[PDB]
RNA sequence: AUAGCCGGAGCCUCGGUUGGCCUCGGAUAGCCGGUCCCCCGGGGGUCCGGUGCGGAGAGCCCUUCGUCCCGGGAAACGGGGCGGCCGGAAAGGGGGCCGCCCUCUCGCCCGUCACGCACCGCACGUUCGUGGGGAACCUGGCGCUAAACCAUUCGUAGACGA
RNA sequence: AGCAGAACUGGCGCUGCGGGAUGAACCGAACGCCGGGUUAAGGCGCCCGAUGCCGACGCUCAUCAGACCCCAGAAAAGGUG
RNA sequence: GGCGGUGCGCCGCGACCGGCUCCGGGACGGCUGGGAAGGCCCCGGCGGGGAAGGUGGCCCGGGGGCCCCGGGUGUUACAG
């Protein structure tokens, strides 16, 4: 009922569209590792394009001109505000479900991420393109803790490699059970096989 | 058009909010940094402005025309009791920031630092940490005290001290203490945790923290001014004599 | 590195259109991202068909690359394509899903219905090894 | 337009053992081993060959650029083979009008000193890649030799003092000084 | 005249009206590549009214057909002429195309014509399309498919049907 | 002892850019994403589910909080797998986004 | 620091929903899983199998009409009752393990016996739901006997507040 | 010259509607109150109804890319991109 | 109780008929160049030719070592 959606590998615009459709059909989305979200273009040319966005502030009171947020999670966040109707009820109520984060949480590390291939870089751009990632253009402009989210993201890296190698061995028992077992499970066996389940 | 003689602005804007400071008590708001290579020791002291007054000393300076003379120097004296501490406090490191983890105080707590946690003195019954202090004197406060140490070992990153002034020694009029963390910059984690548990209720001289001839910084609030014009904050030209609505 | 090449004579199983799920063989390659194929046993007729919508397998029938129809036939025949088809593991999940696919409700509560026992055996049987290894990892 | 198929075959000696995974290949024998990556150009590496005696590329459908960019593989690729079977020799002159430009070597051939350059009170300190190995060689005065296998980081490290000793604001075609490459060779011959 | 879809070839042949100073006019007959025969007829008199001293008024239509593909089943070498315009001046090509069928390399170059020199179908008057064998080829993308023993994998299949599983877990493999 | 409805999302009114026609409601299935597969859903009856302050009855059973507004699915919409209905009141825009009901007994099978 | 914590039924109000997936990393001109014959203190290397992923999200797990007996298959380690023990810190679980006094091969799959308003064709049915909040009623146990503000004073402060 | 003065016709003035982000003159189309269907001009990644087509063929890398009449900005020349 | 008329208190359902629409599934026929192509009858049979995107066979080279990859001649040879 919660969609769990991985940043890594997702391109900027084709995520949050996406994302922003779902999310006005009354589905709580949440999009995780906004570091691992890249970008079409050289890293050269989205630099400028948010740096030209950064000398975009109030001339009178800069305080209450446009709020640069410099984090991977809130610059997604931003992108997908602008591609919802913020300015009615319905746009407001909308980015309550929106939940963004860097790195994994732990209410998130331990649980399936979904993945979007039409929303992917590997799909939608060709080999020979270049993009830039949002992990090191947040850094480079502003953000402080690419360095603290990646050894927090490096933590639980062997942590899941323990839960998964344990998990290799869990069915590893489990597929050889069957190797022990087929004169007794036939009957059950031969009739998955007759509507297409284990063939 | 254009103005006709370039100046400079009148007045830093840097320091732009000219607000009365929300803080009675100098912050640390960067602490310096630490590596493991140097042993434990404090970063930070507190202390209170007495006076000023002359001083004689010989430069030696090369290269100077002021070399091998004696000078006189305005030099501030300030006045610095030893602390006592009172507790410690752990920081976990977060993507978001920098978050404390636990904060950890003494078995008794001298009356001087029990004047901060009251708004009136007077009034209350003093009743703060009665029951925080039961914690030391039964067998499972003790072993969740070592519970709380030993979750310090491992999780925290970065451990700040809570120790705070002597107000009997000092002959100003106020009785309440102020309480402030100092981060403890030396080796790792663990030995730093030891070394502030064995300093727990305990004097700390200045000799400690600082030295001789060793740059410092001094934090603290600005002399209070009240309401003033811009001829006084920011040091405005003053307008002509002829003028009818003010200069 | 590749292992299946588009060239003269690969037997391709389609993916989309009105020939989808049919095996066809190329005969002959007209531009960069279209060929000249030809299904002669399997109703497909004598086409183009772009590289869009086919799925190159790894087999193999030798002929001329602009031999007509009736020599296409005899080396489909030949090579025998469409019972080795049928003996490989791509077509036996293949023909697995639309199994699932006609699966009747009826037919939806039986296989529920052994589903239940088959994993209570499988569990049992973990079970037994679980505690099996402990005994002898002390 | 596209051409259909293009590669370039590189014959490999009897003393090099290379192997590859992926897109990257390694390159081993007498002088050591020696790895490079070529991820950002996105061709096949095939192995074949009994006593693996070649080393082909291959690129389908590609066109004016890349197919260019086909052919410094096999450049990058007889590089490593010439550093790992005859390596790299680089000899270096130091030209000075007046002053004597004082070199010395600091930790065994990773540091530089160069003191007196033109008479500047400033010493200037180059530190070399590592696996580049410098000294002074013998018979001659004015040498700084640079010993090493890759070629990308020996001419690196070359060119990291020949720009460490520039004539600033002045008339260079005047003031020809400086300490500047002059033979590109290998550390042993065939 | 709008490229359409596919192109269809028409055999369009015309004369004039009979006079009384002459008996019986000429007969002209073209090739003429359009979608329709409505739009075939109506290109028909736009090419013989510049050759030739007709107009639609002064002439009549004898037989507008379609011919179709003699081989639509045998791959070929189409060499094709042009006589685009562009917006300054007017240029005339030979391209070089590899079909199975006439109308569709004439198609097939229209969509590469306006590819290209971005020139629009009402610019491009079509003048001659003709088999030639495969030894007689000039452009070397053409030349490159004469090979007995053409052999090329797809090294990067883009996949499609992305949005069905709009959702998934798994990373897609673009690699067969 | 379980479900026998499709769940369905209203997305909003049939509309143009800067026009709105609140009598047509736009319907989102789970399931379908194609013209194709909206043929089984036309004439299902569609019914949104809510709950109010005072009690209204219920037919067979004790007055609840619960009330519903009934309708039908006419024709799909669009090309993705969008559907319209039309119900006998039209739908308050509180339930935009919200699951709204669509049953099987008006079966054609 | 707090003049509330644990465990039973009824009434108003707020509302949405109609089974859970408990997780390697990562590539895309490449991957995945096992054999380890090999080398060191988990990695590398080799080999074997799949690769339009079937150790597949085009997927997996649970499945519920209920009660009474009897027979067959599994099961004897197993289902369910309290205390600890540790593993969790990036925004942290009633997660697992040790022994308990009672429980049955009752659990589940096949087949027999019998019963269950069979409300006589009809709608918001069917859950998450001991859902959140609020008064009042329950029963007992466990407990705690505080601060802020005004006033006055200070003057490191100040138009008044602060 | 969004300047002044003429010829034919159509519009605004006197006129709402859909579209061009907006808009007196542009495109389509003119109006009693409604239901169903279908279109014009425009569009169909999100705002925003509609391509979530297994869309076709090619071109293009910009460290100032480009993106739809009216229309809202550009030239001569040069480029071994 | 039966027939005719009006209506059901409220919430609803179903059936058939007619009108206006959108969509789907079957079967039949006409024209062409009286379709073009294409399939089968040994390559449909016989005779005569031609080159190439050169199949056997020959030569050279390289990879194990008995098949594959290149280059050259050729006219069906064990493919076309």
């Amino acid at each position: 009922q919660v969609l769990v959606l991985d940043g890594r590998g997702h391109l900027l615009g084709r995520l949050a569209a996406i994302v922003a459709k779902q999310v006005l059909l009354g589905r709580k989305v949440v999009v995780v590792r906004c570091e691992g979200i890249n970008i079409s273009g050289n890293f050269y040319r989205n630099k400028l394009k948010y740096l030209a966005f950064l000398r975009k502030r109030m001339n009178t009171n800069p305080s209450r001109g446009p709020y640069h947020f410099r984090a991977p999670s809130r610059i997604f966040w931003r992108t997908v505000r602008g591609m919802l109707p913020h300015k009615t009820k319905r746009g407001q109520a909308a980015l309550d479900r929106l939940k963004v984060f860097d790195g994994i949480p732990p209410p998130y590390d331990k649980k399936k991420r979904m993945v979007v291939p039409a929303a992917l870089k590997v799909v939608r751009l060709k080999p020979t393109r270049k993009f830039a990632y949002l992990g090191r253009l947040a850094h480079e402009v502003g953000w402080k803790y690419q360095a603290v989210t990646a050894t927090l993201e490096e933590k639980r890296k062997e942590k899941a490699k323990i839960h998964y190698r344990k998990k290799k061995q869990l069915m590893r028992l489990r597929k050889q059970a069957e190797k022990n077992v087929e004169k007794k499970i036939s009957k059950f066996t031969d009739v998955l096989k007759t509507h297409g389940l284990l063939v | 058009s254009h103005r006709k003689f370039s100046a400079p602005r009148h007045g830093s804007l840097g320091f732009l909010p000219r607000k009365r400071s929300s803080r009675h008590r100098g912050k640390v708001k960067s602490f310096p940094k630490d590596d493991p290579s140097k042993p434990v020791h404090l970063t930070a002291f507190l202390g209170y402005k007495a006076g000023m007054t002359h001083i004689v000393r010989e430069v030696d300076r090369p290269g100077s025309k002021v070399n091998k003379k004696e000078v006189v120097e305005a030099v501030t004296i300030v006045e610095t009791p030893p602390m006592v501490v009172v507790g410690i406090v752990g920081y976990v490191e977060t993507p978001r920031g920098l978050r404390t983890f636990k904060t950890v105080f003494a078995e008794h707590i001298s009356d001087e630092c029990k004047r901060r946690f009251y708004k009136n003195w007077h009034k209350s019954k003093k009743k703060a940490f009665t029951k925080y202090c039961k914690k030391w004197q039964d067998d499972a406060g003790k072993r969740q005290l070592d519970k709380d140490f030993s979750s310090m070992k491992k999780y925290c990153q970065v451990i700040r001290v809570l120790a705070h002034t002597q107000m009997r020694l000092l002959p100003l009029r106020q009785k309440k203490a102020h309480l402030m963390e100092i981060q403890v910059n030396g080796g790792t984690v663990a030995e730093k945790l030891d070394w502030a548990r064995e300093r727990l209720e305990q004097q700390v001289p200045v000799s400690q923290v600082f030295g001789q001839d060793e740059m410092i910084d001094v934090i603290g609030v600005t002399k209070g001014k009240g309401y003033k014009g811009v001829t006084s904050r920011w040091h405005t030209k003053k307008l002509p004599r002829k003028t009818h609505r003010g200069l | 590195v590749f292992r299946r090449f588009v060239e003269v004579g690969r037997v391709a199983y389609v993916s989309f259109g009105p020939h989808a799920g049919k095996l066809v063989a190329i005969v002959d390659v007209i531009d960069q991202n279209r060929a000249l194929v030809d299904g002669p046993c399997t109703r497909v007729r004598r086409q183009a068909m772009p590289f869009k919508c086919m799925q190159l397998t790894d087999f193999i029938l030798k002929f001329p690359h602009s031999a007509r129809q009736k020599y296409v036939r005899k080396a489909w025949e030949k090579a025998d394509i469409n019972t080795k088809w049928a003996a490989t593991r791509w077509a036996k999940k293949i023909e697995a899903r639309e199994r699932k696919a006609k699966m009747t409700d009826f037919d939806r509560y039986k296989v529920m219905k052994a589903k239940k026992m088959r994993n209570r055996i499988i569990k049992n049987e973990v079970k037994k090894l679980q505690r099996a290894a402990l005994l002898k990892a002390s | 337009m596209k051409t259909i198929l293009s590669n370039q075959t590189v014959d490999i000696p009897e003393n090099v053992d290379i192997s590859l995974k992926g897109r990257t290949v390694i390159v081993k024998g007498p002088r050591g081993t020696l790895r490079r990556d070529f991820n950002h150009i996105n061709v096949e590496l095939s192995l074949l060959g009994k006593k693996k005696k070649r080393l082909r590329v291959d690129k389908w459908w590609g066109n004016r650029k890349e197919l260019a960019t086909v052919r410094t593989i096999c450049s990058h690729v007889q590089n490593m083979i010439k550093g790992v079977t005859l390596g790299f020799r680089y000899k270096m002159r130091s030209v000075y009008a007046h002053f004597p430009i004082n070199v010395v070597i600091q930790e065994n051939g990773s540091l530089v000193e160069i003191r007196n350059f033109l008479g500047e009170k400033y010493i200037r300190r180059v530190r070399m890649r590592p696996g580049v190995a410098c000294s002074v060689s013998q018979a001659q005065k004015d040498e700084l030799v640079l010993e090493g296998n890759d070629i990308e980081l020996v001419s690196n490290s070359a060119a990291l003092i020949q720009q460490a000793t520039t004539v600033k604001n002045k008339d260079i075609r005047k003031f020809l000084d400086g300490i500047y490459v002059s033979e590109k060779g290998t550390v042993q011959q065939a | 005249m709008k490229a359409s879809g596919t192109l269809r070839e028409y055999k369009v042949v015309g004369r004039c009206l009979p006079t009384p100073k002459c008996r019986t006019p000429p007969l002209y007959r073209m090739r003429i590549f359009a979608p329709n025969h409505v739009v075939a007829k109506s290109r028909f008199w736009y090419f013989v009214s510049q050759l030739k001293k007709m107009k639609k008024s002064s002439g009549e239509i004898v037989y507008c057909g379609q011919v179709f593909e003699k081989s639509p089943l045998r791959v070929k070498n189409f060499g094709i002429w042009l006589r685009y315009d562009s917006r300054s001046g007017t240029h005339n090509m030979y391209r070089e195309y590899r079909d199975l069928t006439t109308a569709g390399a004439v198609t097939q170059c229209y969509r590469d014509m306006g590819a290209r020199h971005r020139a629009r179908a009402h610019s491009i008057q079509i003048m001659k399309v003709e088999e030639i064998a495969a030894s007689k080829c000039r452009r070397p993308a053409v030349k490159q498919f004469h090979d007995s023993k053409i052999k090329f994998p797809l090294p990067h299949r883009v996949l499609r049907r992305q949005h069905k599983p709009r959702f998934t877990t798994k990373r897609p493999n673009t690699f067969f | 002892s379980g479900r026998l409805w499709c769940k369905a999302i209203f997305a909003g009114y049939k509309r143009g850019l800067r026009n709105q026609r609140e009598h047509t409601a736009l319907l989102k299935i789970e399931g379908v994403y194609a013209r194709d597969e909206t043929e089984f859903y036309l004439g299902k009856r569609c019914a949104y589910v809510y709950k109010a302050k005072n009690n209204t009855v219920t037919p067979g059973g004790k007055p609840n909080k619960t009330r519903v507004i009934w309708g039908k699915v006419t024709r799909a919409h669009g090309n993705s797998g969008m559907v319209r209905a039309k119900f006998r009141s039209n739908l308050p825009a509180k339930a935009i986004g919200h699951r709204i009901r669509v049953m099987l007994y008006p079966s054609r099978i």
